[PDB]
């Protein structure tokens, strides 16, 4: 779910 | 007079922001002395112990560091500190300001230098939430953007941006490489504890509401002990003593315990009469900022 | 992703802010080229044709202007431009950035460089209200502080702070010396027209709310002509098209007329459905700013 | 009413 910039 | 959420001037910080690229991955770095700090994910999307091994196999000349002047800074060494990559350069930033790496506590407010390609494009205030996230504004390419403030001629660095969690939440590390909220730099699902409204800031805001002029100000007091007992069960941080709050209480002659009562009452039901134009608590205006504007 | 009311970086502007002193009178000034701009009331509290008569009787040597290096600047001439005093300096600011003097229209937002003693201590965004005022934060000694933004490498100066009106309202002039809202630099009762919620920004805020997600969105539309008729009687500025709003409309596929209708309804009775956590309109976030924050 | 800063 998390997105790394 | 007016009350606003101020941002710190950015002259000092702008001179330290640099562009960092590795194998096509480009993001922002922090250049202080002969060190450059940036997110370790500039190395790629890894996990666990892979990071150290990947860095061991990397070459210093693979790291492309460029200043806003267009100068390339050769890298002479590299190492990991938590989730932050620290690259040492042969050339030092002659414009390094007096600074300090500080960990932000829940409710602490600071300034985000929103950066892209090594350049600061804008600024805005944020507050470290109880769950270790901040509600910011970042797009692809903004990783490495720093959070800071300036107190007594020193630049305090609190944050470096790493990732976006569901529901427009952002998080990263302090400049020591330690993640806030215990999150990790991996694109996997991650649990985010509930966000607790910050009592000390709400109090600061209510004092601001008092100063600017109330029908909404409760007449009874609730003990700090009872409020805190209550807060722990209603999604609010505990009230904690602070000099700025004591001065605000002194300026208005209104006991904080009445503002605490006001919070409990309006938390259950606001109804209407708005406070400073709204029907929801403002949570990111600190006691210090309010006092500073009096 | 995630929406915030941005502020422009301050490095370029900080290099242009100086301190101006006249007979114990202290405030801020703006140094561009060999000109120093500052409020004319640094001379004292006057009215009408008294300024100028006072300026002609003043001497250049009595103007103490210091930079942030601590360098005292020598004044070689003076003139009044509206309510703004312009002091020419012997030496020119070698760090003058590409700039432009722009007049802010209602709804336009920019950055206030809150300054004291020639030093910028903080920054915050403000929006030019319909009644020619801004909701800012200024204390004694903040006069002369400037409002600006940075667009395509050019620094736009829209405002210079002059005075505080009842109810924490601030106003001043553009860098051409003209007072916003037709106020005057005099401590006297001055009528302040009603403040109208900025429809264009509300629309931007609604699109941001949509982009981030609505059950609060209206399906029926209202025409621009009609909305503006209605807006005239309900405390809102008229809606006017903008390339940014157009882009936002294109991005979301949501007809701007539905947002206008939504404003009409929510305005009468908000209800218990919050929009981005609020139960009141946010009208200080512009179409330009929301668009910038999508891509 | 108004005040000069």
């Amino acid at each position: 779910x998390a997105v790394l910039x | 007079s007016g009350f606003k959420k101020l941002v710190s001037p950015s002259s000092a910080v702008e001179k330290c922001i640099v562009s960092v690229s590795y194998r096509g991955n480009n993001l922002n770095g922090l250049w202080l002395g002969d060190s450059i700090y940036c997110p370790r994910h500039v190395l790629g999307k890894f996990s666990g112990d892979q990071w150290g091994d990947v860095l061991n196999l990397a070459n210093n000349h693979e790291f492309e560091v460029v200043t806003q002047n267009g100068v390339t800074l050769n890298v002479v060494s590299r190492r990991l500190k938590g989730a932050v990559l620290i690259l040492q350069t042969a050339v030092a930033n002659a414009e390094t300001p007096k600074y300090k790496f500080v960990k932000a506590n829940c409710g602490d407010s600071f300034t985000i230098a929103c950066s892209y390609g090594g350049t600061v494009i804008g600024l805005y205030p944020v507050t470290m939430r109880s769950n270790g996230t901040i509600r910011a504004s970042f797009l692809a390419g903004a990783c490495g953007s720093v959070g800071f403030n300036i107190e007594k001629g020193v630049v305090n660095f609190f944050y470096m941006h790493h990732l976006e969690l569901p529901n427009a939440l952002h998080t990263g590390t302090d400049l020591m490489g330690e993640f806030y909220g215990g999150y990790v730099d991996e694109e996997v699902a991650q649990r985010v504890p509930p966000d607790n409204l910050v009592t000390n800031n709400i109090v600061a805001w209510l004092y601001a509401a008092i100063i600017s002029v109330p029908k909404w100000l409760e007449s009874t007091t609730v003990s700090i002990e009872d409020y805190n007992r209550w807060a722990s069960d209603n999604g609010f941080t505990p009230f904690s003593t602070s000099t700025a709050i004591t001065k605000l209480s002194a300026i208005t002659g209104v006991d904080v315990c009445k503002l605490l009562r006001t919070i409990m009452v309006k938390s259950a039901q606001w109804g209407s009469d708005p406070i400073l134009g709204q029907y929801n608590f403002e949570d990111e205006l600190t006691p210090e900022s309010v006092f500073n504007q009096v």
